[PDB]
This record gives C-alpha cells, sequence and structure tokens, in this order.
C-alpha cells in the first residue's frame, strides 16, 4: 500500500506538550501516556495530557515495573486495560517520585482496550503503524552523551546498539535532504533537542534499537 | 530480550 513520505502527528492535533521527567526514570510512563493521548484524540476529538504519575504509582510490581527505576510501555498499557481507566495529568500530576497509588475513577480521562507489539527490528512495519495507526511507543539506546547533547539535525551514533534502555514516542517520520529520520518525542523537557524532540536516523539498520520493541494502544 | 526502560 501507499504510505506518506512523511508524517507528523503534531500537525494532526494528536500530541500534547513536551513533559519533563526530572530525576525519575519514568520515560516508559511518558511514552505510554503519549501513545494513548493520540488515540484519545482520534476517538473523542479531545487532546488531554494523561497521568504519567498514575502509571508510576499504580502500574508497579504486578506489571513488572519499578516506578522511577524503570518500566515497560506494554505493561503500562495492560494496567490501563485492567484498571478500566487512567486519570488526567491535571488531576494526578507528575512529581518525579514514587508514591502510593492514588488513582480515582472520578478523574478518569481515558481507557484502553488493547495494545499491539510490532516485530523486532522492522522499520518498515514501524513506518506503516506510524502512518496508519498513530504515534508508537518505542525504546531506544540512549546511553550515549551524543544523545543527551543532541541539538538538531538527524541523529546518528556509531556506538549505538539495538538494546533499548529509554522509552520515547515516535510521532512521525520524514527526511532532511534525503537523510531519513524518525521524529521522536522525549520527556526531557523543551530544552532537550529540537524543542523536546529528536530526529533519529531511519532505515539505518534499526539504529539505536528504535524498532526493537515498538507497541501502540487502542481504545 | 527487552530491557526495563534502572542503571540510568
Amino acid at each position: 500500500r501507499i504510505l506518506p513520505d512523511s508524517v507528523d502527528w503534531r500537525e494532526k492535533g494528536c500530541v500534547t506538550e513536551v513533559k519533563y521527567q526530572g530525576s525519575c526514570g519514568a520515560c516508559w510512563a511518558f511514552s505510554a501516556v503519549g501513545a494513548l493521548e493520540a488515540q484519545l484524540k482520534l476517538k473523542t476529538g479531545k487532546l488531554v495530557s494523561l497521568s504519567a504519575q498514575n502509571l508510576v504509582d499504580c502500574s508497579t510490581e504486578k506489571y513488572g515495573n519499578k516506578g522511577c527505576n524503570g518500566g515497560f510501555m506494554t505493561t503500562a498499557f495492560q494496567y490501563i486495560i485492567d484498571n478500566k481507566g487512567i486519570d488526567s495529568d491535571a488531576s494526578y500530576p507528575y512529581k518525579a517520585m514514587d508514591q502510593k497509588c492514588q488513582y480515582d475513577s472520578k478523574y478518569r480521562a481515558a481507557t484502553c482496550s488493547k495494545y499491539t507489539e510490532l516485530p523486532y527490528g522492522r522499520e518498515d512495519v514501524l513506518k506503516e503503524a506510524v502512518a496508519n495507526k498513530g504515534p508508537v511507543s518505542v525504546g531506544v539506546d540512549a546511553r550515549h552523551p551524543s544523545f543527551f547533547l543532541y541539538r538538531s539535525g538527524v541523529y546518528y551514533e556509531p556506538s549505538c546498539t539495538q538494546n533499548v534502555n529509554h522509552g520515547v514516542l515516535v510521532v512521525g517520520y520524514g527526511d532532511l535532504n534525503g537523510k531519513e529520520y524518525w521524529l521522536v518525542k522525549n520527556s526531557w523537557g523543551h530544552n532537550f533537542g529540537e524543542e523536546g524532540y529528536i530526529r533519529m536516523a531511519r532505515n539505518k539498520g534499526n539504529h539505536c534499537g528504535i524498532a526493537s520493541f515498538p507497541s501502540y494502544p487502542e481504545i | 530480550a527487552k530491557h526495563r526502560m534502572v542503571m540510568w
């Protein structure tokens, strides 16, 4: 099938403002809520930031997650399915620490009915999902100073591996003078990268593991 | 194969 040469879900009103995780390893939770935020907009027309803190505090050991010490987007989604909801960010705001679970259905802002995992390393399948389903949660290998110091352009790091350690959100793809890239929303605030985003090399052999473990939820 | 997204 025909796919667009480039996609940017921010232009479709499906991406909330960039968040700042602070000294808490909650990137997995931010990735998961970002993916679901897009699906909530696609279903209801509302663009609402969802509570990463809710996942940090409540999608814990039964889901294999360890709060500020890391987790998984897939089992974050499973928590939202099991729990029959996730709170809005406004009602359950982010504190960058581990807290008791404070979920309240009074402030439910979204639900989740399923999630899909994509095949390891398949950047073609990732492209199809980004084009036709929405932003996709992914892991990357971020354990390189070049990643934290990235300012602009298309990011390529020869030392990168396909082993992921940082959860982020693919919100589009494109090319910068024929250098193909993934448009990636991070959770390191607006001062990271290009106003909180990093363009990562695409079709360069699963660079930094971007397509190692993609997943996306549906409502 | 998936790594928790710890040593950070």
